[PDB]
């Protein structure tokens, strides 16, 4: 429940994760790192991290094939300032993240940015998969993961699938089918609240 | 009740209006049908309208019930605003529902609204009848009282108070009911009585 | 649709010098609830502080409440 | 030039002595017009003491440059002093002027305001005048609250220096001249912050502020969040109205308001906007359900503000407490509800709060926020779960919490009561597979390549 | 002052209307005023100009800028031309008496010219 050292680290992850509009791709990478670290904090103590949720959906819309038009969750959607978004490079395959992406490089090549951005999108799809599987309880599942399904369906559109490879389409369609199954599960399992069933005093 | 001495009515905060009689320890009749707070209501004056009740709620509905059949409302009028005040006219035919920035005169003989009258900026709080049943004085949160005719419903006169007013009545002297003085109760906590003596 | 409810929260338990329970009763019947304070004593306290007997407890401002808590400490400083 | 400063403090003493004492007189009246430029050049040097000289020479010129008993002191020379003070790039010059005279005296306040109006009628200088206009925070309450004048407290009994409406009139006129010139972005976002405590109580009539406030409030963004306090002050004092106030509040509280910095001022205003007695249950339930579905993505320094406010609203309006304890009354509804699950009948992104169906919904969002990672947020989300014993929760104990406070909360305790650690630590913290141990890998390692 | 003027002309106030009339500002006010309250403003300006003759300059300025700004806004109304008719009546009464008043102005200008001449002599003497 409460620790003197453990949960202040969770609060440090929290302060970096809820705030900090990202200014480069290094901030994206460090945010993905603290998101998976906070998942590992909240494994088999099935708690909820709202800032992990809104940050992951922020990255998933801020990699921005076309634009976040309207009605993409209740999370704060922010601006990719310096062209921090995916371009039409569908031939750079997925890769696993290294730690050097916690360094800023203004002189980076676009063929070096594209693999990194596709990597960030693929690993964020994996984090949404793990977060859904560990949070299929917790009865605001539907109200927390309807933006996940909606942004995934937004990335499965025709002005958005040209810039993505078929592997990212496969990962995001696995996300779509998995979240649709989990959402039908939570809709059939949702019961109305009866909190105040009190034993009268004698 | 304006005719019987022991019958009274109650609009409560939950959903209910209900008729009590003074000797009994039980409400004689119960009327449900509102979906929000019901906060203004009156009996219907008239020789033919012996037992009819009107109340408006905060669900933007004015309902008028027959007290003989305690089912639903006999007639229902849906407005656009949380209905603050209700008064019937002394002929018993028409009815003024004060909802938001407008009052509304409705018929009860043929179940049709006559006219929406908007002349206040903030929400109208309290209606009152005046001089001889001929002029309706309405008071709003704008700090305004305004007196309308009852035949054509034009703004005949008005006045302005230093606070948003909450209750308003012109009250009568005695025989033939000449109006003695108009009292306004305001949000500031003041009752301003303005007296006319003839 | 906006009338000030700045006074409508008054029927709650107030805290004072010794007793932690002092709800709304009146202004002089609320003073009897404090231990050592009497029924004839409580009327002398109210005539000095310009508080009216008509009001209740809880109908007083944050300035007017503490004026009765100073004068309950020293009954000699205000003449008696 | 310290000896020139010494000559200045000597010549000022000589001037005030000859004035307080008093073809031959024209040079005696040439003296001060020749000394004016001397002090004007000395106000651009230390000019901190030269300002004391420049505000003693005005006292002498008021006291004895006339035959009348009335002290008439030169607004034109004071205007030139204002024009060099508000132009000089020194900060401590204007600081000494603001602290020692303007916040202290009243003649300087009134004539400073009218000199500023003239000087602004005729961008760095704009920032300087704005930083001076923000300086006079305090507003006098009554005519007998003025009661300390620098020169000639008037015996007129109806003088514009003795009527508070004329002090407020020239303050309003200076502010209108500045806002007619037009203000920059950070200037506007300072004005709308400090308006309802320091700007609007300077006006005789704030009705032009009504149009400014309703423009910048109907605009959108965070500037409406700033302008809400001004709009509330102008509905309060002189009851100009906003047309659809509660639907504007319902459109105002939205996706990214809870992450802003001004949410403490906003919630301190919402605590008065939703303490009104003429609120329907549908509206006060809609403002709970949207602030719960918005609390799903809120900071832990925001949920601690939201949930005691929910508790006060649930104590005040008991018809909304069916969003916590709703019983299916009919067993047919029980059979339907166990056959197919219940869809939430709340309608998000609906325009009007009286037609959002927040009634018949529940606070699944709060009962899910009970499993928050923070212990204090997890135990304050239990006040809805446990029992309604305390009659009200004050919000000033729960407001102004931030991450700095939440992270110094783990600092201001003991160093360590002796904590626990985790036994059976695996040796493959970073190894990618570890197939001979049967313990599944860290997902950190399954999704990060360390090599 | 547009929304304040809208409120005053829409709920027939006097305090708000007078406190916004006693005061650039006028041009912005009439340009941000609603179109439907322009005839109400014309009638409520004609009334004050009849009831009080000393306020003619500011009230003619207000009427002038209203007729500039909302000209066709009064033509799309057109069954309410009677407000312009009462306005024409008030301005006809204001412009009554002009030839005799010019004659009397000349008869007084001669006296003022002689008094100023004798003051110009008496200052130099």
């Amino acid at each position: 429940h409460f620790h003197q050292v453990c949960t202040p680290a969770m609060l440090a992850i929290a302060r970096y994760l809820g705030q900090k509009v990202p200014a480069a791709l290094s901030d994206f990478a460090v945010g993905i790192y603290l998101s998976i670290l906070a998942l590992q904090y909240q494994d088999f103590a099935k708690r909820y991290v709202p800032e992990m949720m809104n940050f992951l959906l922020n990255t998933l819309c801020a990699l921005a094939p076309e634009r976040a038009k309207s009605k993409l969750g209740n999370f704060p959607v922010h601006e990719p300032p310096a062209g921090i978004r995916i371009k039409d490079a569908t031939n750079t395959p997925i890769r696993q993240l290294n730690c050097g992406d916690c360094l800023r490089k203004d002189e980076l090549s676009p063929a070096e940015t594209s693999s990194l951005q596709i990597a960030i999108l693929s690993t964020a799809t994996a984090i949404l998969k793990s977060a859904a599987d560990t949070w299929h309880k917790l009865p605001a599942f539907i109200e927390s993961f309807q933006p996940a399904l909606s942004v995934a369906q937004h990335l499965l559109t025709k002005p958005n699938a040209s810039h993505l490879p078929s592997s990212l389409t496969s990962k995001l369609n696995d996300l779509a089918s998995h979240l649709s199954r989990l959402l039908q599960l939570s809709r059939l399992s949702r019961r109305p609240l009866e909190l105040h069933h009190h034993r009268p005093l004698a | 009740s304006p005719t019987e001495l022991t019958t009274l009515m109650s609009c409560s905060d939950d959903k209910t209006v209900r008729l009590w009689d003074l000797p009994s320890n039980d409400p004689t009749r119960l009327f449900t049908g509102h979906t929000d707070y019901v906060r203004c209501g009156a009996f219907m004056p008239g020789s033919a309208n012996s037992n009819l009740l009107v109340s408006g709620s905060y669900d933007e509905t004015v309902r008028v019930w027959d007290a003989r059949a305690p089912g639903g409302a006999v007639m229902t009028f849906k407005h656009a605003d949380p209905i603050e005040d209700v008064l019937p006219l002394p002929s018993g035919t028409t009815l003024l529902a004060a909802s938001g920035n407008a009052i509304s005169v409705l018929d009860l003989v043929a179940a049709k609204p006559l006219r929406l009258i908007t002349n206040h900026q903030k929400t109208v709080t309290s209606l009152s009848l005046a001089s001889q049943g001929r002029r309706v004085v309405s008071g709003s949160l704008d700090g305004h009282v305004k007196v309308f005719e009852t035949t054509s419903w034009n703004v005949v006169a008005g006045a302005k108070y230093p606070s948003p007013i909450l209750s308003l009545s012109v009250i009568t002297a005695g025989a033939s009911h000449d109006d003695r003085h108009l009292a306004v109760g305001m949000q500031s906590g003041v009752l301003s009585i303005r007296t006319r003596l003839s | 649709s906006l009338v000030s409810g700045e006074k409508t929260n008054f029927n709650h338990i107030l805290r004072l010098l010794n007793t932690n329970v002092d709800g709304k009763q009146k202004v002089v019947y609320a003073l009897t609830q404090i231990k050592g304070v009497g029924r004839r004593y409580s009327n002398l306290v109210c005539k000095k502080a310009d508080v009216d007997l008509k009001k209740r407890a809880g109908e007083l401002t944050s300035e007017e409440l503490e004026r009765l808590v100073t004068i309950i400490q020293n009954p000699l400083a205000y003449k008696i | 030039p310290k000896w020139s400063l010494a000559a200045a403090e000597a010549l000022c003493r000589v001037f005030v002595r000859l004035l307080a004492a008093g073809t031959i007189i024209n040079w005696l009246r040439d003296r001060l017009s020749d000394y004016d430029g001397v002090l004007l050049s000395m106000l651009q040097s230390l000019a901190v003491h030269a300002l004391v000289l420049a505000m003693a020479v005005l006292k002498a010129q008021a006291q004895h440059l006339t035959d009348r008993e009335e002290a008439i002191f030169p607004r034109s020379f004071f205007l030139e002093i204002i024009a060099v003070v508000l132009e000089s790039p020194i900060e401590h010059l204007r600081g000494h002027f603001s602290e020692n005279f303007v916040k202290k005296y009243d003649d300087i306040r009134f004539y400073t305001f009218e000199a500023i109006k003239h000087f602004l009628t005729e961008e760095d200088v704009r920032n300087n005048v704005f930083n001076l206009l923000l300086s006079i925070e305090d507003v006098p309450e009554s005519n007998d609250s003025l009661e300390n004048f620098f020169i000639e407290r008037p015996p007129k009994k109806k003088h514009p220096l003795l009527s508070l409406s004329q002090h407020k009139k020239q303050a309003q006129e200076a502010w209108l001249a500045f806002m007619h010139l037009g203000l920059s972005k950070e200037q506007r976002k300072k004005v709308l912050e400090v308006m309802s405590a320091s700007i609007a109580p300077w006006f005789t009539k704030p009705e032009m502020l009504m149009d400014f406030l309703t423009d910048c409030y109907n605009s959108g963004g965070s500037v409406s969040l700033l302008a809400l306090s001004g709009v509330f002050y102008l509905i309060q004092e002189r009851n100009l109205d906003y047309p659809e106030f509660y639907t504007k509040l319902y459109s105002l509280l939205d996706a990214d308001i809870l992450h802003s910095k001004y949410r403490s001022r906003f919630f301190r205003l919402l605590d008065t906007f939703l303490a009104s007695t003429h609120l329907p249950a549908v509206l006060v339930a809609s403002f709970i359900k949207r602030l719960a579905r918005l609390a799903l993505n809120a900071p832990p320094s925001a949920i601690v503000v939201i949930v005691p406010w929910f508790y006060n609203l649930f104590k005040k309006h008991p018809l909304t407490t069916f969003m916590m304890h709703r019983v299916p009354r009919t067993k047919e509804e029980r059979e339907k509800l166990e056959k197919d699950g219940l869809d939430d009948p709340f309608l998000p992104n609906e325009t009007d709060p009286m037609e959002t169906r927040a009634i018949d919904s529940c606070l699944w969002e709060i009962v899910q926020l009970q499993s928050h990672y923070h212990p204090n947020v997890a135990t304050i989300c239990k006040i809805i779960s446990e029992q309604f014993t305390k009659q009200a929760y004050n919000l000033e104990d729960f407001l102004d919490h931030s991450y700095g406070s939440l992270l110094e909360a783990e600092m201001t305790k003991e160093v360590k009561k002796p904590p626990v650690i985790e036994f059976m630590i695996p040796k493959h913290i970073f190894t990618k597979a570890a197939p001979e141990e049967e313990k599944k890998d860290s997902l950190l390692v399954s999704l990060w390549d360390f090599g | 002052l547009g929304t304040v003027l809208n409120q005053a002309l829409r709920t027939d106030d006097s305090d708000l209307l007078e406190s916004c009339l006693q005061t650039l500002i006028i041009q912005n006010t009439i340009n941000r005023m609603d179109s439907s309250l322009a005839g109400t403003l014309l009638s409520k300006l004609a009334a004050r100009m009849h009831r009080r003759p000393g306020r003619a300059f500011g009230l003619m300025r207000w009427i002038q800028w209203t007729l500039v700004a909302h000209g066709g806004a009064l033509v799309t109304q057109p069954d309410l031309i009677n407000r312009l008719t009462e306005l024409s009546r008030v301005l006809e009464e204001r412009s009554r008496g002009l030839s005799s008043l010019l004659a009397l102005k000349g008869k007084l200008d001669m006296l003022d010219a002689q008094l100023k001449y004798r003051k110009a002599l008496k200052m130099a003497g």
